[PDB]
């Protein structure tokens, strides 16, 4: 309500997207040029890259669509909560796709025909890259039919496109959140498996790989609920309090970015 | 390198036959390989060629469609199934190998061929020179034309000069038009620029009697001379 | 005997290497730069080719 | 324009990449060990029993469905700084010390003790600039050879700087310590040390186990978690 | 009398000394003082060649200066068109470890060599269109670090025994041994004249030898490490070393001390390998810097800097027309530069 408050949250909001755009690009840059000069990239590096970019445009919609809302200020592009929404799809599929490529090389499974998919995944990963894309596509269409219907109205239309919406997040939610906890599950029995074998740089790099996987998953569950409780603000604390709202679900996500940050590989590398 | 050949003789008309290549001696999967056919009085005339790995596949427009060139690399055999044998289809066949890359001599080694007898845009190549009497030890120069100039952008020219001496299978003399081939004589020279090229015999010998074929390989539809015969 | 036989053969070593013509450092000098520009133009690594004959777009 | 057998060799050149990129993808998959250390050392009987029944020896086996090439460069009697970094990328360095080396003198000289010798090319292996990453799988070999010559001879010959005690365990012990003090930069290099049972099979077993931690770990780094 | 004979043999390195200080009135510096700077050469990757799946160790161009041979620890010799990037051919090494490759002057056959002490002459030109072991050159007891054709039946290869060896292909024998080097011996140059090769060893100096004589016609010092490169001039009476220190030294035949060092303080790192170019003004030499550096040979000053590779610049060559500058790194891509008009 007091003004100070406002204007202070907007300004760490603003602060919060600047560093998240400068962030991005400088990955879209780093990344992009060593993928051109090598032409090619392990698939943490595309999976950084396709996020990288999703998070910067993301980022550059939601200042958009936030500052046209509180500002009332009615333009053709201002309102572009579709984008968002498509932008947001894509970087939950990313980060399943970010957590099962951890999964996949991480585990050190000996079966032939698990090793067989595995190859699959590690030739093929910018075809699963194109696919989560297109698959987002796919889902985040009836979100689209959903906003057409709702503008040329402007009951069934609210609840099918609530029940659209949540679909879309949580769809590759469930499959982020299976790979995070299977990983932490193997790593943890790896660690107490140890007996008379201690390795201390090994296990040391276990702890850390345990605590970064910790980090990311609190962010992106937190990310996920306060996201939902959006989706439920119909039914929730009403969006007067925007700023607020908006700066903890982007310092969610400048949390997430930089984790991501400093789990590069190439830019510690090159850096 | 033997390049034998089976399946063939005396068949209806529209009915279908299968020619196999059966290559020994030498790497089939990194050659392409080439079915060429000569009628059985006149020249050479290019049917169907498969590349290495069979990625590329390409026939002559006479025998498009009728004709299914194949390879089965692990046998080392190259087959050619051929659907509504029409009157032209009684030839000669041949099974030529050729490796492509910088400094190759594609159409090196041709096959002993399979006798198929019938029940009763692309580039053309000129020898007007025909038949032409030659004595031992003097110098003949046998011309050839083209349609067009073969020299592509890259610098080279895309002549191959083959000689079938009667009796068997023809054999490669140059190869690019001015490349000697492996295993013949120095005697033997290629020369011209642009259109009309020449092959010149500075020994005439009692085995290079016999009939000579000029070839181009730029566009793929490769078209045959009509073939100079030189004779005592 | 060995380090007298390996001696011995070293000093021949020197002793054939000593006795070569050797040539006043400035005469070399001159021959060196004589033959680099003698064959400035020739190379297309100093002077650049026009671009057309280059083989490497 | 592309000519018809100038495509027909970039035809060629497509092949001759998908056999590359296949064979690549083969040999990614197998783990390059490097095998080094003292002559007689008991590099000859490690190669042997992990074997399973000049110029660099290279011996493939194959272990629960896992590649293994082994390296062995006992045979180049250059300087090794000069070929060394052609090593750089082993999944692992294979040391193996004479454990029983604690008296004999070395043959060449006899003013350097063995195991001091065995001591420095360690330290200079796992100190070298190439394999400041690369993790070590130490044998300490021919156990059984010092199980009967500790009880005769003390260690203060090789050690003085030894407390007493003059048994396997701490015998043993003090010299595993010893040589991963060696380690200046431990976090990031493992030294996985095992005693060799000449008469049983666990041998190859510790190195499978060494080899799928230091994958795991290089995974690890991959994907940037650590 | 080993006393002696050290003090004798001291006594004729002094001799020698003297008479090179003697002879080096004035150096090449001052003497080409006045001409023409070369100037700010600026080059360009006109072509990368990539396939590669591992560290780039050794590369010889061909003498059509089109096609290129190189050699990576993948088990692999790619021969490349350079002019179109395909990849000619895929020779399957026996063993992996390669250091060293040449290409024959008549092209039908390419060397390969390393750490198994065995040359691998392999015969390009076949009925049968596969590379073939033409031959397996052994006696070597130390790892090949260079390997030169000379008439594609005769072939020299520096060893890491100390030793160089001439061997005729079609017996597979050793015709004659070169020995003298204190250290091993890890690049090998040959004079255009085919009479005679210099080779540089570990122990920080380079020996000339005849062929056909097999003994060591001159010795030159100077550097303070290993000499990890060679390469000849291409008037035949000159030849630079690349070594371990940041320095590259030209010395000629004719007058057997050193004539310049080309150094900086910048770079601090060891030369891996150099060629000249074909006027010999250009001394093109790859380091560790991961990159490589083009000096001025006359006036001893960097002409210009390729970076262009992201590792070390393993080997360096130069068309024998002078067209192209082929450099490969470990980094597992070879990158051709050319300069622009
Ligand atoms: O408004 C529709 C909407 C539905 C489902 C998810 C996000 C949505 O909207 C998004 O909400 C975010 C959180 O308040 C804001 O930061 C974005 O600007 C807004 O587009």
């Amino acid at each position: 309500i007091p003004i100070q408050l406002t204007v202070f949250f907007m300004i760490i909001y603003v602060l919060e997207s600047l560093t998240i755009i400068v962030q991005s690009s400088l990955i879209v840059a780093v990344l992009g040029r060593e993928w051109l000069q090598v032409r090619r990239l392990m698939p943490v590096d595309m999976i950084l890259i396709s996020l990288g970019i999703s998070r910067f445009c993301l980022q550059w919609a939601s200042m958009l669509n936030n500052f046209c809302s509180y500002f009332n200020l009615n333009y053709v592009l201002c309102n572009l909560t579709i984008t968002w929404e498509f932008f947001n799809i894509l970087t939950f599929w990313l980060n399943s796709l970010l957590t099962v490529f951890y999964c996949i090389k991480v585990s050190s499974f000996t079966h032939h025909i698990f090793l067989w998919l595995r190859w699959r995944i590690l030739r093929l990963f910018p075809w699963i890259l194109l696919g989560c894309l297109m698959i987002t596509c796919v889902t985040i269409i009836p979100s689209a039919i959903g906003n057409y219907i709702q503008i040329q109205l402007l009951e069934n239309f609210h609840q099918y496109q609530f029940q659209a919406h949540t679909v879309a997040l949580v769809i590759p939610f469930i499959l982020f959140l299976a790979s995070t906890i299977f990983l932490m599950a193997s790593l943890t029995k790896q660690i107490q498996h140890h007996s008379t074998g201690h390795c201390n740089p090994s296990m040391k790099a276990r702890f850390t790989a345990l605590r970064s996987l910790a980090v990311l998953f609190i962010v992106f569950t937190s990310y996920f609920l306060t996201i939902l409780i959006t989706i439920i603000g119909t039914l929730f604390d009403k969006r007067c309090w925007l700023w607020v709202w908006e700066a903890f679900v982007y310092a969610f996500i400048l949390m997430h970015s930089t984790s991501l940050m400093l789990s590069s590989p190439t830019l510690k590398r090159i850096l | 390198v033997q390049l034998v050949e089976s399946g063939g003789g005396l068949v209806q008309p529209g009915g279908s036959r299968k020619l196999s290549c059966s290559a020994s001696g030498f790497a089939f999967s990194s050659f392409g390989m080439h079915w060429v056919r000569q009628a059985p009085e006149k020249g050479l005339e290019w049917v169907a060629y498969i590349s290495s790995g069979s990625g590329t596949i390409y026939y002559a427009d006479t025998v498009k469609g009728r004709f299914t060139i194949s390879r089965d690399d692990p046998k080392n055999t190259l087959f050619l199934q051929m659907t509504s044998l029409r009157s032209e289809d009684t030839a000669m066949y041949y099974c030529v190998r050729s490796i492509y890359y910088y400094g190759s001599s594609p159409f090196d080694f041709w096959g002993q061929g399979t006798t198929l007898t019938v029940s009763s845009s692309d580039i053309v190549m000129t020898q007007a020179t025909s038949s032409v009497p030659v004595t031992p030890g003097e110098s003949v120069s046998i011309s050839c034309r083209s349609s067009k100039s073969l020299l592509h952008s890259n610098g080279n020219t895309y002549l191959y000069w083959f000689l079938q001496r009667p009796g068997q299978s023809p054999q490669l003399l140059i190869y690019r038009m001015s490349n000697l081939a492996s295993g013949v004589p120095d005697r033997f020279s290629g020369s011209g620029s642009g259109t009309a090229f020449t092959l010149t015999i500075s020994r005439l010998e009692a085995e290079d009697v016999g009939v000579y074929y000029c070839m181009q390989h730029l566009e793929y539809p490769l078209t045959f001379g009509a073939g100079t015969k030189l004779e005592l | 005997t060995a380090s007298i036989a390996q001696a011995r053969k070293l000093v021949e070593q020197l002793k054939m290497e000593a006795n070569i013509d050797r040539i006043k450092v400035s005469k070399a000098a001159a021959d060196l730069m004589a033959y680099c520009e003698a064959h400035a133009k020739e190379d297309p690594l100093l002077t650049p080719v026009p671009a057309s004959e280059n083989p490497f777009r | 324009t592309v000519s018809a057998e100038d495509k027909a060799a970039a035809e060629r050149s497509k092949m001759i990449d998908k056999n590359l990129r296949e064979d690549g993808e083969k040999a990614a998959r197998e783990v390059k060990l490097l095998l080094l250390g003292a002559g007689e050392s008991g590099k000859n009987t490690i190669v042997k029993q992990m074997k399973i029944i000049t110029g660099i020896v290279e011996t493939h086996f194959t272990f629960k469905d896992l590649h293994f090439k082994m390296f062995d460069v006992g045979a180049q009697r250059s300087e090794r700084k000069k070929w060394i970094h052609c090593f750089e990328g082993v999944t692992a360095i294979i040391f193996c010390v004479a454990l029983s080396a604690y008296d004999l003198v070395l043959a060449e000289d006899e003013e350097m003790n063995r195991m001091h010798e065995s001591m420095k090319l360690f330290d200079s292996i796992c100190n070298n600039k190439w394999f400041t990453d690369t993790s070590i799988i130490l044998f300490l070999n021919k156990k059984d050879l010092f199980e009967e010559k500790i009880t005769h001879s003390p260690l203060t010959i090789c050690f003085p700087e030894y407390t007493g005690a003059n048994k396997y365990d701490e015998a043993a012990s003090y010299i595993q310590s010893k040589f991963e003090d060696l380690n200046k930069r431990k976090d990031t290099k493992e030294i996985y040390t095992h005693f060799t049972c000449s008469t049983d099979t666990k041998n190859v077993q510790f190195v499978f186990d060494a080899v799928t931690d230091v994958i795991i770990k290089n995974n690890l780094k991959d994907c940037g978690l650590f | 009398e080993l006393d002696q004979l050290r003090q004798e043999a001291e006594q004729l390195k002094n001799q020698i000394r003297d008479a090179r200080k003697a002879c080096a009135d004035a150096t090449l510096s001052q003497i080409t003082n006045n001409i023409d700077p070369v100037g700010r050469i600026q080059m360009r990757t006109r072509r990368t060649l990539r396939g590669h799946l591992a560290k780039i160790y050794a590369m010889h161009w061909g003498t059509d200066s089109r096609l290129l041979v190189s050699a990576s620890q993948d088990g692999k010799l790619i021969i490349w068109d350079s002019y179109t990037t395909n990849k000619v051919h895929a020779i399957p090494l026996r063993s992996s470890w390669v250091m060293t490759c040449a290409y024959a002057p008549s092209g039908n056959y390419v060397a390969c060599g390393g750490l198994d002490n065995i040359c691998s002459i392999y015969n390009l030109k076949t009925r049968e269109g596969n590379v073939r072991v033409s031959r397996e050159l052994a006696g070597h007891t130390g790892y090949l670090s260079c390997c030169r054709f000379l008439d594609d039946n005769q072939i020299v290869t520096s060893s890491g025994d100390t030793t160089c060896a001439l061997w005729d292909i079609e017996t597979g024998q050793q015709t004659t041994t070169f020995t003298g080097h204190t250290g091993d011996v890890m690049s090998l140059s040959l004079a255009p004249d085919t009479r005679l090769f210099v080779s540089g060893a570990c122990d920080a100096s380079a020996k000339l030898w005849d062929v056909r004589e097999g003994m060591c016609r001159q010795t030159f010092t100077g550097h303070e490490s290993d000499i990890n490169a060679i390469c000849f001039f291409p008037n035949g009476n000159a030849f630079a070393t690349g070594s371990d220190d940041a320095t590259c030294r030209l010395f000629d035949l004719r007058a057997d001390q050193e004539l310049m060092t080309y150094s900086h303080d910048n770079i601090i790192c060891g030369i891996t390998s150099v060629s000249f170019s074909k006027s010999g003004r250009l001394l093109l030499a790859g380091y560790d810097d991961f990159n490589c550096n083009v000096w001025d040979a006359l006036k001893a000053d960097r002409a210009g800097v390729l970076a262009g590779h992201d590792n070390r610049v393993s080997c360096l060559g130069v068309t024998d027309d002078g067209m192209a500058v082929a450099t490969g790194s470990w980094d597992s891509f070879l990158k051709i530069w050319n300069g622009s008009s």
